[PDB]
């Protein structure tokens, strides 16, 4: 096993040992475990699977960047949730706007990137509060 | 006459129990406020961790970033409170941002302001200053998220070259007591103070230069989050001293109103008295 | 001792204060110190009851943040109470009204208001339903359709 | 409005271990200068101001390191004046000697010195002046005036060399 | 200074919905528990300090979740506490009944029900407890003592199930 | 009673109040309860009375801000008050005076200002022409141009 | 007039307090209101006078922080105030006591204490001899004696 740190600028969200860290890479998907080479990459807006065992928690990072060093992982992120604590009518709320604006923008507007990036954090909490 | 003391003494009395309590919520939001700074602060140190490991091993290292240019125009951030009751919290900052532009700026053309916080922004906005972006109604012992947009426009405008220096006017927290107006410098970051962190071996997906471009952003983006946490701290800390001495003046104001209400209560009945005894020995 | 011995010989009372007057609410009658032996579910009817003692809940609360608000100021007040300060203040001014026999102080024609119109006036504002109209929409009319009109004319 | 003056005693000072607790703002002489001995006429002249100024100065003094140069020293001033004010009661002094320890202090000579020791610097200095420096405690009992400033700025730098703070 | 306590009514209290409008803060039995049940004098004890507590904290109400999660319960509490002695007018309550209702806000048997249901959760508690759990009732008129505590945490949990907000 | 039956046989008052004597105002002078039947442009001109009005206007502000003031400080105040404030406070100091016969308490020098003067000096007061002047330099002086000298040495 | 009169004759108070009463403190007498005219170096000696007027100040601490401690917790507190709050515990403990009158109701033996023990138990609680007792030791007990051997019975 390997420890995880998943922490926002605000506070630590995850925290445990765990047998293999799932987290969606901007190039790729990557499993963690014990005795991964040292390594630093930008993750996509997308969940982050950890397994103990039986267990399976599962985390809503956005904006985040993942360290492995040889002892431990930390994935240092702008926005990171857990299942039980997401809002499930907001993250709606959320989808339903960024939604409707994406359809009608230039797909090189000043916005585009911006409203593209706030669809997927609100998509990557929806399904991560069902995994509760 | 006892008809306002009595009524005056309610209002004082009543307004002392809400500066009392709105110092106990302003202590509370002080500590929050320094938590989630202690968080930041290793949150801020570990990519300026991986930032000077990058620079480490790249040969000839340089980022846009890093590099001064000649300032043709100026770049300025204003941290203010929304609420007010925090004594000369906003006063403070604001008259150094006045000062400051002042014996450096001769037009409006040479400089540019980002006003997080409504106080500031009303101020700018009332004396026709340059304004080109805000922010209002960021939360006691707010997340990163609250300040992104407008850290990001800010770096964006650096990025290109709108503006070639990027500079932040807060409240800087020392005690409760005391919050010292300052100015600190951005952008361009100075290597002296971003590489200095313990170097380490890594592998970088896709490359190097790929994790330097979002990371160097996100510093300075962090470096707006920290002043902002500071600035929190200095806001909470000058509202507890405001409504700590609106309390004691409360307090001193009760004893003169007291004095003066039982000056007249006493009167009432001494002077009542009188009349009704002056009349009864006009037949007796 | 004068008025107050006369209080024990009444059923009901109309306590004008000078405060109110002073605003230029007239009749001048204090929402909270008046009273009627009658004022139960039992004689006007359970609904009447309970829109008046609402209306004077309102009433009560926003006497007691008068304090407050002259030096903290309006801001600083909770979403709650500052809903409740702006029913209030226009409550208190669709308690006044214009009279017949006051055509030439009030310059303007007098109203007769029937007890049903009153209760679903004031109910009204209590719900919401009015919280977009001016404060000065309220101010000496008659029924509250007559308010919704006189907004138009601001 | 009869009397030539007042002295106010007020009960926070006097609780807050101030004693004599005399309140210098209310309280006055009208007689003045006029009753005093040149010599303490000199040394007290602003005394009374000094002291007025201090007490509505002393609320805005938790600022300790950061107010400026000037109302820290002021209130440096101001903390060991109170101390040397404080007196206990059934010992009376004579006026050479309060000439003295007023000099001491309003000529900055206990500014090195903490202010938990300014009460027994001064027990300590008064025995030495009576003890060795006696000519010029009688100077003033005679003349009423005050001695060269010279030989007795001397005196008491002379006693500070044997002081041992804490 | 004649009597033995007092009983002080007030109009802001009586306007603001607290009737009967008793200051019981101000107000005073000097004679105290020697003139109450057994059972009504221990659920009494934490009804006083209960609001005693509210007393002081309602400053802070105005600032509800700011406050940390203590002084919020202490607010919850108490505003339900609150609800419970309002009392409509020619309306006594038996003492075997008030007893009952002041044990069930005390414990935390209202503390997930609104605040604007507390008064008829309280009726219908009643009307259940006379109708089918008569017999814990009648021990507090007959012993003037609580009944067994489990038992009647158990009928007031039953009663409950079957309310809707 | 007897002040009060005292007042209706008098052309002019100067109302001395013990609020601004501990302040240190001397003279400690009421300078809205003080009186003259001659204050008026007819007697001391068009000019006097402007300027004495103008005075009192903004000290009548003052007064009112004062409950506000004494808790709250200066710090909630519009941006309008803050700078009337700032005057009254210039205005209140620059009406406090040495006297010849107090050079015995005050250890200072006495002085006699002409009418003339004293005009100037509050219009200019109230013009803005002395907004950076310190609040002490107003205090204890004479002519507006001795209060100009007193700020070099501060 | 009532008071003023009686206190003329007043040496001494002692101010019972609900609050201490409901904490268990017996007897309720509050170590700060409570004053009285002998507690001088010249009636009682120089080191009863020292130490309680050192009690004092700690207890005035500890009340000062109440507020600061609810709110900020422990960790906020420096050193010497955390060694204050300590001793400040173990003081508003020591200075409760069984009663003789209350043996038939405690079901505990009450306790006279003469001055010289009390002066000298509470100077070692200051000195800091005590600080490694359990709080509840000093609590209903009588002489400093007493609480060290209630300490070995916990
Ligand atoms: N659905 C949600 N449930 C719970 N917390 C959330 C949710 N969305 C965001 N947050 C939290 O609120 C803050 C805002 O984050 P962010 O700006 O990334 O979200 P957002 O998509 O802009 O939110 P929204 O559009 O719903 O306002 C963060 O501290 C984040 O963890
Ligand atoms: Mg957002």
């Amino acid at each position: 096993t390997v420890q995880v740190d998943i922490v926002t600028p605000e506070r630590k969200v995850f925290q445990g040992e765990a047998d293999i860290v799932i987290a969606r890479g901007v190039e790729g998907e990557l499993g963690v475990m014990a005795g991964h080479i040292p390594l630093v990459t930008p993750l996509k807006t997308a969940p982050v699977r950890i397994k103990q065992g039986d267990k399976e928690t599962l985390i809503a990072v956005s904006g985040g960047f993942l360290e492995v060093r040889p002892d431990k992982v930390n994935i240092l992120a702008d926005t990171a949730e857990l299942p039980e604590e997401i809002d499930v009518e907001r993250a709606k709320k959320a989808k339903a706007r960024h939604e409707t604006i994406l359809k009608r923008l230039d797909k090189t507007d000043k916005d585009y990137l911006r409203h593209k990036r706030a669809l997927e954090r609100a998509e990557v909490r929806l399904q991560v509060a069902n995994s509760k | 006459g006892m008809r306002e003391i009595k009524r005056r003494i309610r209002s004082v009395k009543n307004t002392r129990q809400i500066t009392k309590a709105m110092k106990m919520v302003a202590a509370a939001k002080l500590r929050r406020a320094q938590e989630t700074a202690e968080n930041a602060r290793p949150y801020a140190d570990k990519i300026k961790e991986v930032i000077s490991s990058i620079a480490a091993g790249t040969k000839d290292f340089s980022h846009p970033m890093l590099e001064a240019r000649p300032v043709k125009k100026t770049g300025y951030m204003v941290i203010t409170s929304d609420r007010g009751l925090a004594g000369p919290y906003n006063a403070n900052i604001l008259r150094l941002v006045s000062k400051t532009i002042e014996e450096r700026h001769q037009s409006k053309d040479e400089y540019v302001i980002f006003a997080v916080g409504r106080k500031g922004r009303d101020f700018f906005k009332k004396r026709g200053y340059p304004v080109v972006e805000e922010v209002t109604g960021i939360s006691d012992t707010p997340s990163l998220t609250e300040i992104q947009d407008i850290a990001q426009s800010a770096i964006g405008m650096f990025a290109d070259e709108t503006f070639d220096k990027l500079t932040i006017f807060y409240n800087e927290f020392v005690s409760p007591i005391v919050q010292r107006p300052v100015e600190k410098q951005l952008l361009p970051l100075t290597s002296e103070e971003v590489l200095d962190g313990p170097v380490s071996a890594y592998e970088y997906e896709p490359d190097s230069e790929s994790v330097l471009e979002v990371l160097l952003p996100k510093y300075a983006e962090t470096l707006i989050y920290s002043a902002l946490l500071d600035a929190k701290a200095s806001e909470f800390g000058a509202r507890m001293t405001a409504m700590g001495n609106a309390t004691d003046n409360a307090t001193e104001m009760l004893e003169t109103l007291t004095l003066q209400f039982n000056r007249a209560r006493q009167a009432a009945i001494t002077q009542e008295i009188a009349e009704i005894v002056a009349g009864a020995n006009a037949l007796r | 001792p004068a008025p107050a011995t006369t209080f024990a010989h009444l059923d009901a009372t109309t306590n004008l204060e000078r405060k109110l007057a002073e605003m230029g609410i007239y009749p001048a009658v204090d929402p909270l110190a008046s009273t009627s032996r009658i004022l139960s579910p039992a004689v006007v009817g359970e609904e009447h009851y309970r829109v008046a003692r609402g209306v004077q809940q309102v009433l009560q609360r926003y006497n007691d943040l008068q304090d407050i608000i002259a030096i903290l100021g309006m801001d600083e007040l909770s979403d709650e109470d500052k809903l409740i300060v702006a029913r209030a203040r226009k409550i208190q001014r669709f308690l006044s009204q214009p009279f017949h026999v006051a055509e030439q102080f009030t310059g303007m024609p007098g109203k007769y208001v029937p007890v049903k119109e009153t209760v679903r006036g004031f109910k009204e504002i209590l719900e919401g339903k009015h919280d977009n109209l001016p404060e000065e929409a309220f101010y000496m009319v008659g029924t509250i359709d007559e308010a919704v009109e006189k907004a138009k004319k601001l | 409005s009869i009397t030539d003056g007042q002295i106010f005693l007020e009960s926070d000072l006097f609780y807050s271990g101030v004693r004599p607790a005399v309140n210098v703002g209310i309280s006055v002489s009208r007689v003045g200068g006029a009753a005093q001995i040149k010599a303490m006429k000199k040394v007290a002249g602003t005394l009374r101001l000094d002291l007025a100024q201090y007490r509505e100065l002393q609320a805005f003094a938790q600022f300790g390191s950061d107010l400026d140069k000037a109302t820290q020293a002021k209130l440096n001033r101001g903390e060991r004046t109170v101390e040397i004010l404080k007196q206990d009661e059934h010992k009376p002094m004579p006026v050479e000697e309060q000439v003295i320890s007023i000099y001491a202090v309003t000529n900055g000579f206990m500014d090195d010195i903490p202010v938990e020791d300014v009460r027994r610097f001064e027990e300590e200095l008064l025995s030495f002046m009576r003890a060795n420096k006696d000519s010029l405690l009688d100077h003033i009992r005679q003349t009423g005036e005050l001695p060269d400033t010279k030989e007795l700025d001397a005196a008491i730098e002379e006693f500070k060399k044997g002081f041992t703070p804490s």
